[PDB]
């Protein structure tokens, strides 16, 4: 038996509130495909080690095998480094905050090849976010359910799933306690849940993005998010 | 696989 | 508009209503098939299937609100996702299996024939094994139907004016969640169990989109590689993608 | 388009 499934609501908030990783810094030099991919892969590796160490906190986590954990996160390390961005660049409008000390636009996506494409979907998805008046509380929760959702169906099982009917009733836990009706709460749990399938679509199309730049041994990539990137085939 | 090892650190 | 004024039961009545037929495929037990035949059936359904999806697009709801342009391009991003969960709907009923047609049953042994075909098999079968687990009823699979038509490409769209197109999408989307919603309490779910189905539902879209984007990259594959044939219209639609 | 024809007729 997982200690996760005995959480209340309040302490799976806060649970995974402590968990949160930092806000890392890219480079202090005031762009070419080069240089950009290569603050941002390099930002990503550094991002992806506090990740596994968010995640190993995240309730319901640490109770699976070693093995599913590597699947888990193999499947959804994308999709969590993209909302991660998404919510950071929430507050400025037009803007991706890959970093405080990198906030960039649409523009220099077209410095990259194929990569303002990407770009666009992930302004738009904030610009979305930013319309929901999306509260940190609700990201966390988001995050999470990413997490534990996206590798899921290609494998215990029923584990993951109270642990996901967990982190539901958090989420109509804190639209409650926002105040919103009955018919508010379904409507905006299903608003949230269906932004996940575009996350779904930006970290295929990223993930892609990476392949060929692999193949075109642009910029070196860490053995670590090589192997990441390796697990989607 | 070096996720396995960070995972276990 | 018309759409934004249904009660729950008529938006169910409205769905199933609107549902297209199942179609044959061309498979013979006795004739010999190769990877570029099995492949070959499976494209020459696919085809038949878009030109009922597009009839069936036009009866959902809200849609023909949307101007041309945007109904294109809702159909362009979730055309694939819309005939995977057709298929997974199908095969529901047989573990094991893919129904691509009545004619036309599937092992995932029989689905190593096309070069790597495996994968998506196995995902389209977990799929159909999570709605078995859940119990999918019919009345919950043509909301989702038409929810991935009208969410898919929302997000992917000019002027202040081409933002109240994506306004409708929305609405429409929030009704067809109260159906959903209604579904479960007439079924005696409790509200807990209510909004635990509504995620279980929503997070499954996510795998077909993964499927979908899997789906897209094995079928711009096969295009290049020109042994299995391609109808124009299912070009086409690969080509909005890139 | 084929699509945008067909979703005309
Ligand atoms: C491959 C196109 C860019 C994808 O996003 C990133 O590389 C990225 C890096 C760090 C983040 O925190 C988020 C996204
Ligand atoms: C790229 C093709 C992946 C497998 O799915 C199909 O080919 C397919 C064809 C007709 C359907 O109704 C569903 C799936």
């Amino acid at each position: 038996n997982s200690l996760a499934l005995s959480l209340t609501a309040d302490q799976m908030v806060s649970a995974l509130l402590d968990a949160e990783p930092p806000i890392l810094y890219s480079e202090y030099d005031p762009f070419s495909e080069a240089s950009m991919m290569g603050l941002l892969t390099n930002l990503a590796d550094r991002e992806l080690v506090h990740m596994i160490n968010w995640a190993k906190r995240v309730p319901g986590f640490v109770d699976l095998t070693l093995h599913d954990q590597v699947h888990l996160l193999e499947c959804a390390w994308l999709e969590i480094l993209m909302i991660g961005l998404v919510w950071r660049s929430m507050e400025h409008p037009g803007k991706l905050l890959f970093a405080p000390n990198l906030l960039l636009d649409r523009n220099q996506g077209k410095c990259v090849e194929g990569m303002v494409e990407i770009f666009d979907m992930l302004l738009a998805t904030s610009s979305r976010f930013r319309m929901m008046n999306l509260q940190g509380e609700e990201f966390v929760c988001l995050k999470s359910i990413i997490l534990l959702n996206s590798g899921v169906y290609t494998f215990e099982k029923d584990h993951i799933h109270r642990v996901l009917d967990k982190i539901t009733d958090t989420l109509i836990h804190l639209m409650a306690k926002a105040g919103l009706t009955l018919q508010q709460q379904h409507q905006r749990l299903a608003q949230l849940l269906l932004i996940l399938s575009h996350i779904r679509h930006m970290s295929n199309k990223g993930m892609e993005h990476l392949y060929s730049m692999k193949c075109k041994n642009v910029v070196p990539l860490s053995d670590l998010l090589l192997e990441m990137l390796d697990a989607h085939r | 696989k070096i996720l396995h090892r960070l995972l276990q650190e």
